[PDB]
């Protein structure tokens, strides 16, 4: 993009985007914060069997990715590239734009969750047995919360990781990489207007998204394996598509 | 697949 004008309509074009597809308003998130879990609905999760979890935080799941692909779909550029780039962008990104959309979900001041309807810790998934990974996630959640990003940050911030023209399997990734320097400019120029630079240095590190993308792909062959008709049965197609 | 729909729709 030439000149601040263009730039500034990226950015309202992205958060825009971003604010018709977010799942959950910020606000309705932030009215539920003392509905919290009792220990008697946490024994009650935990006494879940472990496909049965699996099956219901595959479904949540699943359901966040739907609105990354409306998410993404609302981006122009995005929608100008061919088919098989916008399928390698959201095969690659979609997992890492829900693990950043989760931090508005998260109450770092009692490290919880909004899950099914109320706030729980991270003892809520323990029939899941993947605690490493679920204890990844709510870090991450709490370095993001950390930083209190906005919702225009998120929304800027999010396109950038889908946006990403270093996803193996790239058709037109001269392409991918304009596209990718336009909105870098669009957030550092928004970053820049609100006095907020200072969270550059801060921001995860490059591969932390990639890292639990991975152990969730990799706690998930071993479910698979030890459940196979669950899998087969139970859990959403687009799930399967994206992750088995 | 399923990818492929939500994109065309």
């Amino acid at each position: 993009y030439a000149s601040l004008t263009e730039i500034e309509h990226l950015v309202q074009s992205v958060c825009k985007s971003y604010r018709e597809t977010c799942q959950l308003r910020l606000e309705d998130l932030l009215r539920q914060r003392s509905n919290i879990f009792s220990r008697e609905e946490v024994t009650g999760y935990q006494r879940k069997s472990m496909w049965e979890m699996w099956e219901r935080c595959a479904h949540h799941l699943t359901e966040a990715i739907q609105y990354v692909v409306e998410f993404a779909k609302r981006l122009s550029g995005f929608m100008e590239l061919c088919q098989n780039d916008q399928i390698v962008l959201l095969k690659a990104g979609a997992m890492e734009v829900v693990l950043v959309r989760m931090c508005r979900a998260y109450n770092a001041d009692n490290r919880t969750v909004f899950f099914e309807g109320k706030y729980g810790g991270m003892e809520l998934f323990r029939a899941l047995g993947c605690s490493e990974l679920i204890s990844s996630i709510f870090d991450f959640s709490h370095s993001l919360s950390a930083l209190h990003f906005s919702e225009d940050e998120i929304a800027l911030y999010t396109a950038l990781v889908l946006i990403n023209a270093h996803r193996p399997g790239l058709q037109e990734k001269r392409k991918v990489e304009q596209l990718q320097y336009n909105l870098e400019l669009a957030f550092h120029h928004h970053l820049c207007k609100t006095h907020r630079q200072s969270i550059l240095a801060k921001l995860p590190p490059a591969g932390k998204l990639a890292s639990l993308c991975s152990q969730h792909v990799e706690r998930l062959q071993i479910f698979q394996h030890l459940h196979p008709i669950v899998v087969q049965a139970a859990f959403p197609p687009l799930y399967k598509e994206l992750f088995s | 697949k399923i990818l492929h729909r939500l994109l065309q729709e």
